[PDB]
């Protein structure tokens, strides 16, 4: 075990990528398991292709001196970012560490985001974050705000360039959320996530109103209330089959096109190719000029089955969504009978 | 621009909303998509054509009037004044009015004006006093406000600094001590695009202390709407030119022409204090174990929360800590920021800035 | 001069202005007179038009705390950055202190050069930079290495496009 050896080296490497694993010990992530929630890390192996994710900065760590700082320095300083392939397709990814630090952004653990951020630009892949943890850092200083313009700059950047997701199933408390607003779809965990600027706390001492993590940020309340969340998972994994449909629809890149499905080589004329499933469309409208229809019942006939709705739960008075019809992706924007008779509203 | 003078039903009001100015007369003139009678005959709810859509409600309310005229003269005269600090379309330069040569430096052309901005912050740190008295020190008289009757927390207009135009975006002491909401955020979101498209500089004063707490600003969706504002400034290519009266906090610091936001000046007073939060809160999470042995061991807390609130206050709340860090570009006196900003936009005058290639953004509606 | 006071945060900025223009007292800028040389600041006040100059990062200071460094913490960490004009026309430009760690580039030092450079490639106008000082400064490590190649990177960038 010299360390002086390059053999010795070498053994030092794998003793660090090994602490890595695990920054806090291991009985931190014994308590993430036994909330029934996953790690940053096995967040990023459950929703990137097996054994695709190529770490980086694994073993970055905090510099700051402030308040007894430079006591505790895990390795990764709290995130895990890379990049790795979704159904074949690069992706670059990371998810924060709400074991360290109650997942709230350093330096360190800024330019780790920003470095990604960079990264998926330069290679016109799409971008994933992952986000869970409390507001910036206070122990490091304003540091953490500069880190932070730096991580929304790069989003506005990117904003209808590269696709940008975010995952909130942890709490994400403090100008954190701001990131994800920027980005094109927020995904959540209906109650396992929440999203607020301000904590129920400060609220109570400052107006008096009385409200939980929940009512006051959950995935329900920004998915009718605020109209933040695009999609409310039932669960972790479920947050993650919803992402990866979510990009099956979409191109790397604006300068892409978005991906195309073998389409079939019919005969014509359209009138003996209607299918029972499409005459069914020529009694669905009532007789009755005001009688309400399902206007999924419209949608669901006219692509290949399996349409990917955007805010089902807020204003259903309009339906938005992904679908494929002749192995074309297309958006979807129907008004729905069923709520306000149709109508149109702010929302 | 949309000039509103009388009553608008239908669609003859979505032209206005598209457009980027829109004038009302206060009493005179109405806009909304459906009238009382259906609305009533629908809803049961009973109200006038002017509570519905009149330029008290479009100002106040819906935040979609730029301007309330008292009388139709004074709707063009506002239109007339708005087009003397716009160009006539976004590939040509605001216009410019003769600019002053002075002799320099800056500490030699304070006039006794410049001075009174010496001793306007109040010596209590939470005491208001209101950004105008900055705003009319700073341009070169006469402020064309944009949207006055709305958010007053947040201010927003043209005005000129050595015969340049400007668009002010300051933060309101007098009202919410400055903090940020939807309604400002949308205000100012729109308004710095605006200033964007049409080259005009964006100079913004600092004096946020966050972001009003409330039910009501989550479940309406002010993370979705604060958005804006962040996207709005960092897309932004003309000349930025911030500085920093006072407070400067959290999320709030960054949306407010931060330097890493994309400002290319920042500039900030002795009085100014950035940091993550206020000192008051900061205590309880910093000194977090010092501050759990006060209630075990030595306990005296309310008095040690004081002195810690205070020892915190006197060595990190100050902006010298942004300033070591570059995040200001100088710490200067409240009197030489007239000049400041007046070399500064010369010498951003031609300012190179590319945006990436895109048919166009997404920023948060 | 109360700290807590308005009128006291004026006074105190006042106070630390005048202290960075020596950053290591008075005799060393009397020892660079008597050397026959001019001040890193003098010089940059030589070149450019009168009463012209805007300094940059002035208050600066390194946030190193590497061998016993974090003792000495010059305002300004050895160089004078800034814009100004020269024959009516504006200009960019950064001198090094000799007298600060040798001239040596810090952290901070750089950060401080890449922001002018920056500046002159923004607003299209010259950068003229007045060397005068040793390596970079071994305490703070590889940082200065980072930041040097920060440096030579935007000065390729900004070749053929600012007269350099």
């Amino acid at each position: 075990i010299d360390i002086h050896t390059t053999a010795g080296k070498l053994a030092e490497l794998h003793k660090r990528r090994e602490e890595s694993l695990h920054p806090v010990g291991e009985d931190a992530v014994e308590k993430v398991h036994a909330k029934g929630k996953l790690t940053a890390r096995e967040r990023i192996y459950a929703l990137l292709d097996e054994d695709s994710f190529v770490e980086l900065d694994a073993l970055a760590k905090h510099r700051s001196t402030n308040f007894n700082l430079g006591e505790k320095r895990p390795l990764g300083d709290g995130v895990v970012t890379g990049y790795g392939t979704i159904d074949g397709r690069d992706v670059c990814i990371f998810s924060q560490d709400a074991t360290v630090f109650g997942g709230s952004l350093g330096e360190v653990y800024g330019e780790k985001i920003v470095k990604v951020q960079e990264l998926a630009i330069k290679t016109g892949r799409p971008l994933i974050g992952i986000n869970d943890g409390a507001g910036a850092r206070i122990q490091e200083g304003v540091v953490s705000l500069g880190l932070y313009s730096r991580i929304f700059r790069n989003n506005i950047l990117a904003s209808g360039v590269i696709p940008q997701i975010s995952l909130i199933m942890g709490a994400a408390a403090g100008g954190h959320v701001y990131s994800p607003a920027l980005t094109d779809f927020v995904i959540m965990v209906d109650q396992t996530s929440q999203m607020f600027i301000t904590g129920p706390d400060v609220i109570k001492t400052v107006t008096g109103e009385e409200v939980t993590m929940e009512e006051l940020g959950g995935a329900h309340t920004h998915m009718a209330k605020s109209g933040t969340a695009h999609y409310a998972a039932s669960g972790e994994q479920d947050a993650f089959d919803y992402v990866r449909e979510l990009l099956s629809y979409l191109p790397p890149n604006n300068s892409t096109d978005a991906p195309r499905y073998q389409a079939a080589a019919p005969t014509g004329p359209i009138e003996e190719n209607l299918t029972d499933e499409d005459l069914e469309l020529d009694t669905l409208i009532p007789d009755s000029p005001n009688q309400p229809y399902d206007m999924h019942e419209v949608i669901t006939r006219l692509l290949d089955d399996e349409f990917l709705e955007i805010q089902a739960g807020y204003a259903q008075n309009i339906v938005v969504g992904f679908g494929r019809i002749d192995g074309r992706p297309v958006g979807i924007v129907a008004n729905q009978p069923t709520h306000f008779a149709g109508c149109l509203d702010i929302n | 621009i949309s000039l509103i003078m009388g009553a608008a039903a239908g669609g003859h009001v979505y032209s206005p909303a598209l457009t980027d100015f829109v004038i009302m007369v206060d009493q005179t003139s109405q806009m909304f998509i459906t009238g009382p009678d259906v609305i009533k005959t629908v809803t049961g709810e009973e109200v006038t054509m002017e509570e519905l859509g009149g330029a008290h409600t479009h100002m106040a309310k819906s935040g979609t009037a730029h301007y309330a005229a008292s009388g139709e003269q004074d709707a063009f005269d506002y239109v007339r004044e708005l087009l003397s600090y716009l160009p006539p379309n976004n590939s040509t330069d605001a216009p410019r009015y003769q600019a002053a040569a002075p002799t320099g430096p800056i500490e030699e052309n304070l006039t006794d004006e410049d001075l009174e901005l010496d001793t306007l912050i109040p010596d209590s740190p939470n005491q208001p006093y209101d950004m105008h008295e900055v705003i009319t020190r700073l341009l070169d008289d006469e402020f064309l406000e944009i949207q006055a009757g709305y958010a007053q927390n947040i201010v927003v207009g043209f005005g000129r600094i050595d015969g340049r135009p400007v668009g002010i975006v300051a933060n309101q002491p007098t009202h919410f001590a400055g903090c940020l909401d939807i309604n400002a955020s949308e205000k100012a979101a729109r308004f710095v695009r605006t200033c964007d498209c049409f080259n005009i500089p964006i100079v913004m004063l600092v004096d946020v202390p966050g972001f009003l707490p409330g039910t009501d600003q989550e479940y309406n969706g002010i993370i979705r709407r604060g958005a804006k504002l962040l996207y709005a400034y960092g897309e932004a290519t003309v000349p930025k030119i911030t500085v920093i009266t006072r407070k400067a906090y959290g999320g709030a610091y960054c949306v407010m022409g931060s330097k890493d936001m994309g400002c290319d000046v920042n500039l900030a007073w002795p009085t100014a204090q950035i940091a993550v939060m206020g000192a008051s809160g900061a205590v309880g999470f910093v000194y977090r174990q010092q501050l759990a042995e006060a209630a075990a061991n030595g306990e005296d807390i309310d008095k040690l929360r004081l002195r810690l609130q205070q020892e915190y206050e006197d060595t990190l709340v100050n902006p010298y800590v942004a300033a070591e860090r570059g995040y200001v570009d100088a710490v200067i006196p409240p009197s030489h920021t007239r000049g400041y900003i007046g070399t500064a936009l010369r010498l951003l005058e031609r300012k190179i800035a590319q945006l990436p290639p895109k048919k166009h953004g997404n920023v948060p509606l």
